């Protein structure tokens, strides 16, 4: 599963129908000069995708129709068309399309052009494995900064979310709440068996009242009935072993809760410094627990370890991206949105970041923009934003004009 | 420990109810053995994170909700026609 092509119209700068060409399965690099509507690009996928911008405020939903120039827009849509080969969206197609579409007072998706649900979109990802409790399908600074300047109980609400007691606390009580509704009809169950049975007490003895001398079709169907019977008694059975099955699960989930919380911090630290080491080569991260109360995090760039607080500016930086690297290796998805998450750290650790996509695109895709040629290095396939009458166009260009594209250009920090 | 086996395995359909029950057929629920899926859930080959688990236990009692609306549905049924076949 992977995102196989885009399409966009009238969403922010994207007056017209831009049919962006198929991404590469590996890593697709998007370069441009400010301000030409590369995170426009993001957003539009984030509209399809991500569930922040599930709900949308009529004020909300106009702003993102293209206000540029001439004949203003009064209606926009995005397409995302997924490779579904490996069957990882429960949609028996190789393709899957997914458009959301926003007018005035239309906000309308469309799976394979016939209309679903806000809820069924998010089903629909959700048994992919994109999991609302997992805040880095897409990265942008925003998220670098805010993981870096968060307390550390923040820290630890997110982990423990991403660990998933929110998700099981949820669905445990829907559960709950599911299987007292279904306690009330195995009574209404048991009753009708109880009311049948009377009445094949009553035929039978109706039956043995005439075979010593009430319609003959119940009298002639006495046995189909009582066979009828046991084919209920049996999947009635069946229920209760289920019953019996669901009340031992509940009970061993709540048994391992912890454990199994504690075994996802165990390997998201563990992932910490094993990311942190691979992108600065001789240099020491962990995760800690605090007084739980909060996850800090302890580095040293060198045997005497700084917390995140007293750290520099673009280390800060890279070491809240080993972290989220790290939550998601340990969370992995198929695809991956990164906008300029290079755009804090020095040549240096922009190169090691660079080293480690290159790694992960054999195994995700990879959608990313920069205004600094490391990752280019580590690209598949590249496109420019062209902005020209405050309309945003988006073209494959090869990796030459991209590597000279950003080298003089000026337009950027 | 998160996504197990991209599915179509024994806890497919378990993994189905938890998210998109839409999709999820009578014949599913019929043939869906709650014990067995109960059993590869408590003890799978690789342990699964609690929001996994957190997951597949509402499938498990989705299922065993649609079993129980049926067989009340052909109960009610059985019910009415052994009361008709009388008439």
């Amino acid at each position: 599963m992977y995102i196989k092509q885009v399409i966009i119209q009238g969403f922010r700068s994207y007056r017209d129908q831009t049919i962006v060409d198929p991404f590469s399965s590996k890593h697709n690099v998007i370069v441009g000069r400010n301000g030409s509507g590369k995170s426009n690009f993001f957003y539009a996928i984030q509209f399809v995708l991500s569930d922040e911008f599930s709900h949308l405020r009529p004020e909300q939903r106009l702003a993102l129709l293209h206000e540029g120039t001439g004949p203003r827009v009064i209606s926009a849509f995005v397409e995302i068309i997924f490779d579904n080969s490996d069957n990882r969206l429960p949609i028996d197609k190789e393709e899957v399309s997914l458009r959301r579409v926003i007018g005035a007072k239309k906000d309308q998706y469309f799976l394979d052009k016939k209309m679903v649900t806000k809820n069924d979109v998010m089903n629909l990802l959700e048994s992919a494995g994109f999991s609302r409790s997992n805040p880095y399908y897409i990265v942008k600074q925003g998220k670098i900064n805010q993981m870096a300047t968060a307390p550390d109980s923040q820290r630890l609400k997110l982990l423990r979310e991403v660990a998933g007691t929110r998700v099981y606390d949820e669905r445990k009580e829907e559960s709950i709440s599911l299987m007292k509704e279904t306690e009330g009809k195995r009574e209404k169950i048991n009753e009708l068996l109880k009311y049948i049975e009377e009445r094949l007490h009553t035929l039978e003895e109706e039956k043995e009242e005439l075979a010593q001398y009430v319609n003959k079709k119940a009298l002639d169907q006495f046995v189909n009935f009582s066979e009828q019977k046991e084919k209920l008694i049996k999947r009635q059975e069946e229920l209760d072993r289920g019953y019996k099955s669901i009340m031992e699960l509940m009970n061993v989930l709540e048994l391992r809760k912890y454990e199994a919380i504690q075994l996802t911090f165990k390997q998201v630290s563990k992932n910490f410094s094993e990311v942190f080491q691979k992108l600065v080569p001789g240099g020491k991260a962990t995760l800690v627990m605090k007084k739980f109360t909060g996850v800090g995090i302890r580095v040293s760039f060198t045997g005497e370890m700084r917390e995140m607080q007293q750290l520099s500016g673009g280390q800060k930086s890279l070491v809240a991206l080993a972290l989220i690297f790290a939550i998601q290796k340990c969370d992995p998805a198929p695809f991956y949105l990164f906008d300029q998450i290079d755009q804090a750290l020095d040549a240096q650790h922009r190169k090691a970041v660079s080293d480690m996509i290159m790694e992960l695109a054999v195994h995700a895709q990879f959608i990313t923009t920069t205004f600094r040629p490391e990752l280019l290095e580590s690209a598949d396939k590249f496109y420019g934003v062209k902005f020209r009458n405050k309309v945003s166009h988006i073209d494959v260009i090869t990796a030459e004009m991209a590597k000279d594209f950003v080298e003089d250009d000026t337009t950027h920090g | 420990a998160h996504f197990v086996l991209s599915k179509r395995g024994p806890l497919a359909k378990i993994w189905l109810a938890a998210h998109w029950d839409k999709k999820l057929t009578k014949a599913h629920v019929f043939e869906c053995n709650l014990e067995s899926s109960v059993e590869s859930i408590i003890s799978p080959k690789v342990k699964m994170a609690l929001r996994t688990s957190g997951h597949l236990l509402l499938g498990v009692v989705r299922i065993y909700h649609r079993k129980a609306k049926y067989l009340l549905a052909d109960c009610n049924e059985a019910f009415i026609k052994i009361k008709m076949a009388f008439r």
